[PDB]
């Protein structure tokens, strides 16, 4: 895995952590496991 | 992921590197801490770090003055600071307006200009531009104004002139928005406001297609390696398991609360070591009583 | 000589206009929340209403409940409100009521709709009975209380452009709201501006320039908290001693510079301060200035 | 010292230390 295709997979994986619902769900994480 | 950001500090593409997130965090300390490892790193290259803080603190971190005008940090050859005061500024142009000097956003409209000044004078071939810029910005909220301008500003848009801006505009959002050109670096602490503000302003910063890939974690107490530093090391692990599993995919740089302030080039020179290699408790610990005055 | 504490202002019965600010971090919105709290517990049959001009708010996340553009009772109490404004939703309103999009996002607007929402008050006045602003960091904060004068010249010079390319009622109508906020703002006995501050450089500079420059806009100040004081001196590990050490070199300053204002210094807590139980108690060194040797135990009671 | 006039000297103080070249001094006392 050259550093080329690493870090074309982090980026990818990144961006897709806020698409579809994942971003409010992101926020929801955050606040629900909050006092 | 690497938890450093060496392959930031040696990279050969970056015009643009903005250090943001919530009030005291640490932006300043951070950004100084950058630049001197870019500078450190890439001698052959000129650095400038810029205060988009209308309260600049670069004078203040470093321990001498500087100004609208570009002025190399004392002790280096390749890195300078700038800090707009909008008032001079202002009185330059007209000499080349008190009541622009003070209207709310005025700050960030000219610390824009500069950015503006910059392109052009690269697209000219000046031959004494920086390479890199590095935006030690305020804090989060007027930071996403002004990341929001070049949008903003496009949308708004003799007249061949205004049309000349908006060539400008156009020019600074494609490079705002190439991630071989431009980063965003969070910095954050391990408490709840900060965490929650820090998420917000990267789902911010995603949505305007801006690459966020790494974050510093400051003020870390790291006290498994005195009840009050136990109790509160106990709630910045409990945020610190979080923002594990929430930046997995970034480069998540931690770094240790220090002794003291971190001022002047030999305490911030010090600090910046661990931007670039992991600090580690065990082994570094000791640094982080070797700050002088 | 002066009391190291906020009680006389806690229990005022002329102030209006309450600001909190200083530099980013250093417990604005914690001793805003902390100080309305104490004003609301100290007057009960006055209501206290808490706005926050951080365009990043944080006054729902510190008191863990929802607040909005539209004022609410902070639960748990009778007569404190929080409000945090809301630029989109103001912006929508006023399209809605008359591009707002574009507008909504340009540097300035969140100062611009701030002070507004002070011009909504004054127009009422002719409600709640006092306000305490939350500020945003120092640099954005100035911009906000340089306003009146920006807006007078504005707005005369906005009268002149109308002249030559051919409504004077409603400039001085807004003319006039500005006068009698610049009146109050600079009125000692209904405004006063609450500094907070860390024990270090970077924070005791910023301050010193902050309060030059709002002495130069005639606003009053004479009081400073100094927050997240280790008080080591009162088991404690070297780098707690160290930093101690930091903080009273600083503090030794702070004493000289600030002789003539009131200096309350609070405690470093064992963890965040958030929600109302929380916030009250450590508020409570607001009134009655913290004693490192007897309230020692509060810090670890979150 | 009556509460009132324990307050308008304490402003009248703190404005002193501000007037004419007070400011800039406490900048340089500070730096
Ligand atoms: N890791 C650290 N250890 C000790 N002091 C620190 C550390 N990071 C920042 N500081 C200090 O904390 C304060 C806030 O840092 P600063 O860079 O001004 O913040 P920001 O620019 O985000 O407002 C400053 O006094 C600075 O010297
Ligand atoms: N005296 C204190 N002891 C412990 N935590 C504190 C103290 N004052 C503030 N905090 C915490 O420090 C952080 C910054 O405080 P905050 O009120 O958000 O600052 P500002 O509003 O000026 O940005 C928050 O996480 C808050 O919980
Ligand atoms: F970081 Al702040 F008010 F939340 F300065
Ligand atoms: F308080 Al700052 F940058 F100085 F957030
Ligand atoms: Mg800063
Ligand atoms: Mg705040
Ligand atoms: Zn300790």
């Amino acid at each position: 895995l050259t550093e080329a295709e690493k870090r074309r997979l982090l980026r990818e994986r990144r961006q897709k952590k806020f698409s579809n619902g994942g971003a409010s769900s992101r926020l929801n994480k955050i606040t629900g496991q909050a006092s | 992921v690497e938890p450093n950001l060496h392959s930031l500090i040696t990279s050969t593409t970056h015009k643009w590197i903005f250090v943001g997130g919530k009030g005291g965090v640490g932006k300043t300390t951070s950004s100084c801490s950058i630049a001197i490892q870019m500078a450190l790193s890439q001698p052959n290259k000129q650095f400038l770090l810029i205060s988009t803080d209308p309260a600049h603190n670069l004078s203040d971190a470093f321990g001498e003055k500087f100004g609208k005008d570009a002025r190399k940090v004392t002790g280096m050859n390749n890195l300078s600071c700038m800090e707009i005061d909008p008032s001079a500024a202002l009185k330059d142009m007209n000499d080349m307006a008190d009541l622009t000097g003070s209207i709310p956003g005025i700050d960030e409209a000219l610390s824009f200009m500069e950015v503006m000044k910059h392109i052009k004078r690269q697209e000219q071939g000046e031959g004494e531009t920086f390479d890199t810029v590095i935006f030690d910005t305020a804090p989060t909220g007027h930071t996403l104004r002004f990341l929001q301008l070049p949008n903003t500003l496009s949308k708004l848009l003799i007249s061949g002139k205004l049309n000349e801006l908006k060539a400008n505009v156009e020019t600074i959002r494609q490079q705002f928005t190439d991630p071989d050109l431009t980063t965003f670096v969070c910095v954050c602490i391990s408490e709840f406001l900060s965490l929650y503000e820090t998420e917000r302003l990267i789902q911010e910063l995603i949505s305007y297609d801006m690459d966020v890939n790494s974050i510093i974690v400051n003020q870390l107490l790291f006290a498994e390696n005195c009840k009050r530093c136990q109790a509160r090391w106990k709630m910045q692990k409990k945020y610190l398991d979080q923002i594990d599993e929430l930046y997995e995919d970034f480069h998540v740089v931690k770094m240790p609360l220090c002794a003291g302030e971190i001022r002047g080039l030999n305490n911030l020179t010090k600090f910046s070591q661990f931007l670039n290699k992991e600090y580690n408790p065990i082994t570094d610990g000791k640094v982080i009583y070797e700050l002088e005055d």
